[PDB]
């Protein structure tokens, strides 16, 4: 009845061995010999060696311990935790007594690293990247001098709606955590979870309710001002009306628990935009420091 | 597949001789691959075979005055090219693939040559003043075609990361002195699963002149360059949409 | 004054948190709760107890507000229209809105709104006809004929003996739901889509009624999963609530 | 001990059980895998039984 | 209150530090990480992976950029006379400042910039010739002739079958790098050299082209280690990044 | 089809989830429902005027203060749940004094 | 409120309160306001040998004795080592004078 | 016990397990020496073999 | 909160006495000290040289 069947796409052999724990090293190799060594024989000049083989005073005999320096220090800062060490300074968030900026008390703020060209740089070495977050809150006068007064914070999940005015009930709801706390206590440290839908950070068609990707049709990258709806910030004044002090706020972001997926050759051009790596095409610039000739140096 | 199906020609312009070259590393097609899991209530299948033979797309030409030439994918898998008859239809899609490269040459001309793949290769464009944020992608130049396109800037890489750091990625040396093969596997590269048949394209192909062709006068002034492709272990399916019959 | 660190997150205030709480009243045993059937352990087991769904959802006034939940099978064209579409979004508009499995929808982000359906017929006893469900997959076009439709997935209904059918529908995921990093720049969504269509006539002999009422529900199965609580807006408000 | 609903009715079997303890180690009111009064998971003899053939009679 | 003791080092804030975290939704998995390939372990790997190296980096203009990576060795003069010559400092400037080891050298302050290289010839298939490649030590000049670079460590190469060479730096450490209380008093570096000389002219049989190219290589092994994690400093922002 | 349940049942040669272990899969529960803890109180204490002269306010625990709330418990009959409390205490300026 | 920071050897000099090294990321800093208890740290052992000693031990460029290539004076901060840097927090000046 | 990615899925075998414990006494995501699932080191059967020769054939 | 004490003898700063430190930088390992001779143990040994 049937007739036509056709995989294969296989290959049949020595595809595993034996299962050990042997995780140690032991000498390997010694020597051979080839010819009459000299320096102008006819074929090739400076011949090569050899040696065997040893490991630190596990590997052979720990007779003596001799190592390059007497224990300085530590030989393992260069994990990706390690390079990944510092909070860096990433909002800025200012609160006047009255302006333009900031007049009716709240500040929306959200996620990003183009505030920092730096940052950006040191992220965009990996396509893939997995990791946790952690938050840090510093509120002082312009003129660095504690008040007392009330503060509330508040996290929005992606795809929750934007409170805009003092009055909204978004800032009540229940959904939305929330944190209170004075200013003259000690700074809120604050941990936020890996909230991506996938399994590493990527953007394109990732925020709204609503369709995205490339070549629109059904959908705007806009939602409003705030485009990519994600894992943005809020904060106000506690009280029925305007406070009495100016306030600086400021942010600290921290990763934790980092894994990175496929580098990429890291960059060679100034930033210019949001999302879209593009760059002066016309002023296209050398890398590295030119000198006059190559004879000379 | 063998050599032959439909396309049965072996013979290039220079109608070559005396056995092949491939320099293989594996153990002839090493096994079947995964499937992998999802989080939705879809699920694909398998073509099995029709995508399994060998394809050779156009052979574009190499000059001095010559800057590099790219690809997208799987943008030469669908009309834009040989196939096309079970590309447009599904919405899933994942596979591995052959790639081998043929150039050929006398024993008097010189330069080299350097072939790449870049996984989620997005271009930055031309740019130079351009002013885009996020407006609209263009589509008019990530999929120029099956033949490929010149770049602009070759050293900045027409996107702003600098060629010289290019061999971090899988890379041959396609050498006019000695050698003239090049066999590359790529296996599947997506933080999803699986992919759709839309602007989500995979890994570009990328090829750049560093050493310049020369020559001297009267000999060949043009030298061509072949592209092939195997697409191991593919899938197609997905389909739903307006008045069904 | 003990061995102890002055510790950068105290003092603070937290909403969704926990920790040592404290008792008012020591000397107290509340009434010991007997077994009470009917105890609910999971939000899930009720996104898949069977619920009726409107699809005739065209009146908006209150007499007429009953035949929002079944649409006409009369016998006029019997050839080759459409009867009625609908999507698949469990918690936007529509049809499932009206549902329970809409209704806890309206509770969290990703949703599935899809998986089994059924169909009641209320034929008097002596009709009978055929009628055609077909689902189309996402990111696809609806028929423009039911040759087409008949195409991809499908069955074939009828009313000699069947008096019930129940299509499932199979859940895939490709592509973005919503990376907004701002909202007003992006309006892509899409979903598949399902349509019925009638086969044959309606048959009936001379006697009976000619107009039939088929009824539809609604549920699914142990698959899919809610995630990512939040918080529910709605209008179920009037101000005035003394 | 055990108690059974906490004085001497029933229904509070396993719903409510001991009180609290220190404010540094608590605990509160649950059930384990291992100590129970009576594991209610016995029954189910039959799973898969023949296919279709049940009872053709008619 | 507790039989505690009060802490002189709390209430502060370190910007180093870590501790006691606060999640702040509980109900919450995120997605489980398939395995990816390609996952990177340490930021070493980069350091011995082969990158092309700048070392004609005399242009500066926008088209003649290309020439940066490649010299030639066209037949003109073929005795004695010297090629290029460059430093071995991978994070200061010029060679090493295009590479990678010199780009992940800009992230610490103990580093080597040192060990292999590799040269690839793309002469045509008949070009016939031996270059002298040749090392100095720290602390020394370099040679005013071919045979003083001769002595010492030196190779030999050839274009009969080569096409290809791989010279190793070995790896000295012997005085004080920098031990600045303050700037601007000191100004004491030096580094060895490497060079490259004409040691016979460039044969050629009549038909074949007169210009080569050599291009170069750069990478490392698995010896030294960067250490003493400092803030890089650059100049690669615009100011205006919306 | 037949069945298989994880690697808990049959072999457990390969692990191959739906998602690389992105986050929990049980944010579902009663508990997980019933999470945040909405503002349900405002009791306000002016200085001087009508609302509340005298210092004293006098308020009882109810959930039709908040229809959303009420929406969300009456969807059963019958339940049995502990409580808490947490206050706050600021001036309308928002502006903590000794008292 | 104050701010405290280590600068690690050979790294650059915050001149004005304007400068971004005062920002950086790699510079381990500390904030605490005047009013909590003192600011207890420690420090490793920093030095680029088994032993305390100067010499040619500072500077990226050369040193030790008898200069040719190399000025121990690195402008008035000679010798580049361990330093400290400190802040008054605030867009503009303090209404206290500190000791 | 041990779960394989989290709760159905693979691909977060020895990536992800547990969740978290208490403010004091609390721990991570990592793997052990002991009490794995399986060793992955267990191949190179060759480790040196003969010096050069292998095939002068041609 | 927790079921402590308050402490009668915290906030306080003392000049010859010790605790728990802070370190500043974790990804750090100092040069490990060879054995160079003549290490002196004891403030003695210099009373009867
Ligand atoms: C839509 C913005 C990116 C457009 C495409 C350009 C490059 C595509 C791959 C990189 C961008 C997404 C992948 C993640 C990169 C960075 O690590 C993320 N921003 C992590 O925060
Ligand atoms: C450049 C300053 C010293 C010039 C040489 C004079 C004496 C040389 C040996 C002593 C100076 C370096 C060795 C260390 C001495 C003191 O213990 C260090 N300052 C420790 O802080």
């Amino acid at each position: 009845g049937d007739r036509v069947a056709d995989v294969i796409e296989s290959s049949i052999g020595d595809s595993v061995s034996r299962a050990l724990t042997r995780a140690l090293p032991a000498p390997t190799g010694q020597d051979t010999q080839v010819s009459s060594h000299r320096l102008d024989t006819g074929k090739v000049p400076a011949l090569q060696a050899a040696e065997i083989g040893a490991s630190s005073n596990a590997s052979d005999e720990s007779m003596i311990e001799t190592r390059c320096v007497l224990n300085s220090h530590s030989t393992a800062e260069t994990t990706l935790d390690s390079f990944f060490s510092r909070a860096g300074l990433v909002g800025e968030i200012d609160l006047p007594l009255e302006g333009t900026t900031n007049p009716n008390g709240y500040a929306n703020w959200d996620i990003d690293i183009t505030g920092y060209a730096q940052m950006r740089r040191k992220v965009e070495l990996f396509t893939y990247m997995r990791f946790d977050a952690e938050f840090t809150f510093v509120a002082c006068t312009p003129t660095g001098q504690v008040v007392p007064q009330l503060l509330q914070y508040m996290f929005v999940p992606p795809g929750a709606p934007e409170p805009d005015s003092r009055e909204s009930l978004a800032w009540q709801t229940a959904t939305n955590p929330s944190v209170f706390v004075k200013l003259s206590d000690p700074p809120a440290q604050v941990s936020v979870p890996f909230m991506s839908p996938a399994s590493a950070y990527q953007w394109f068609y990732d925020g709204y309710p609503t369709f995205g990707e490339h070549k629109q049709e059904k959908d705007l990258e806009y939602g409003a001002c705030p485009n990519n709806m994600m894992g943005t910030f809020s904060v106000r004044t506690v009280g029925t009306s305007k406070s009495k002090y100016p306030l600086v706020i400021r942010i600290y972001m921290r990763m934790k628990h980092v894994r990175a997926w496929i580098p990429r050759p890291m960059r060679n051009q100034n930033y210019l935009f949001k999302a879209n790596p593009n760059y002066a095409g016309n002023f296209i610039k050398p890398t590295g420091a030119s000198r006059t000739a190559i004879t000379t140096l | 597949s063998d050599r032959v199906a439909q396309l049965t020609i072996g013979n290039s312009t220079i109608t070559t001789q005396e056995a092949a070259n491939i320099i293989v590393g594996y153990g002839e097609w090493p096994s079947y691959c995964s499937d992998s899991d999802a989080t939705a209530v879809d699920k694909p299948t398998r073509p099995d075979v029709s995508v399994n033979r060998f394809y050779t797309l156009d052979t574009k030409l190499w000059e001095k005055s010559s800057k590099g030439w790219y690809w997208k994918f799987p943008d030469v898998l669908t009309e834009t090219g040989v196939f096309g008859q079970n590309a447009q239809f599904h919405y899933l899609y994942r596979s591995g693939f052959c790639i081998h490269v043929q150039c050929n040459a006398s024993k008097f001309h010189q330069g080299a040559l350097l072939v790449a793949v870049l996984p989620e290769y997005v271009i930055g464009s031309v740019a130079g003043g351009t002013g885009t944020e996020d407006t609209h992608p263009p589509y008019k130049q990530t999929q120029p075609g099956a033949d490929g396109f010149e770049l602009q800037h070759p050293y900045v890489l027409d996107a702003g990361i600098p060629i010289s750091q290019l061999t971090v990625c899988p890379h041959q040396w396609i050498n006019l002195r000695t050698n003239n093969c090049a066999t590359i596997i790529v296996p599947y590269i997506n933080a999803l699963p699986f992919d759709s048949a839309l602007n989500h394209c995979n890994f570009g192909l990328l090829v750049v002149p560093i050493s310049p062709l020369d020559y001297d006068q009267g000999a060949t002034p043009v030298i061509p360059i072949t592209i092939t492709l195997a697409p191991m272990c593919s899938e197609f399916a997905g389909l739903r949409q307006a008045v069904t019959q | 004054g003990f061995p102890t660190e002055l510790k950068p997150g105290t003092n603070q205030f937290l909403t969704t948190d926990d920790g040592v709480s404290a008792p008012i009243l020591p000397n107290f045993h509340p009434t010991p709760c007997i077994h009470i059937p009917g105890e609910v352990r999971n939000l899930l087991e009720l996104c898949q107890v069977e619920t009726i769904l409107e699809v005739n959802n065209v009146p908006t006034n209150a007499t007429s507000l009953m035949e929002r939940l079944r649409f006409p099978v009369s016998a006029q064209a019997g050839k080759g229209e459409l009867c009625a579409v609908f999507r698949a979004d469990p918690g936007r508009s529509g049809p499932w809105q009206s549902t329970l499995l809409g209704q806890l929808c309206g509770y969290y982000t990703q949703w599935s709104g899809s998986l089994e359906v059924t169909f009641m017929f209320t034929g008097s006893f002596m009709a009978t006809g055929k009628m055609l469900i077909a689902y189309t997959p996402p990111g696809g076009p609806l028929p423009k004929d039911r040759a087409t439709a008949m195409l991809g997935t499908h069955v074939i209904w009828d009313f000699g003996l069947q008096s019930s059918v129940t299509l499932v529908i199979p859940w895939i995921s490709n592509t973005h739901y919503r990376a907004h990093a701002r909202d007003g720049v992006f309006d892509y969504y899409t979903t598949g889509l399902v349509s019925i269509w009638y086969q044959t006539n309606y048959v009936v002999p001379i006697g009976a009624p000619n107009t039939a009422y088929i009824i539809a529900l609604a549920a699914a199965q142990k698959n899919f999963t809610m995630k990512l609580c939040k918080d529910a807006s709605d209008i179920l408000q009037t101000g005035t609530i003394q | 001990s055990h108690e059974n609903s906490n004085s001497a009715t029933e229904g509070s079997t396993i719903n409510y059980t001991t009180i609290n303890y220190y404010k540094d180690s608590y605990a509160a009111t649950a059930g384990k895998q291992s100590l129970k009064q009576d594991p209610d998971k016995f029954a189910n003899p039959v799973k898969d039984i023949f296919t279709e053939m049940a009872a053709p009679l008619k």
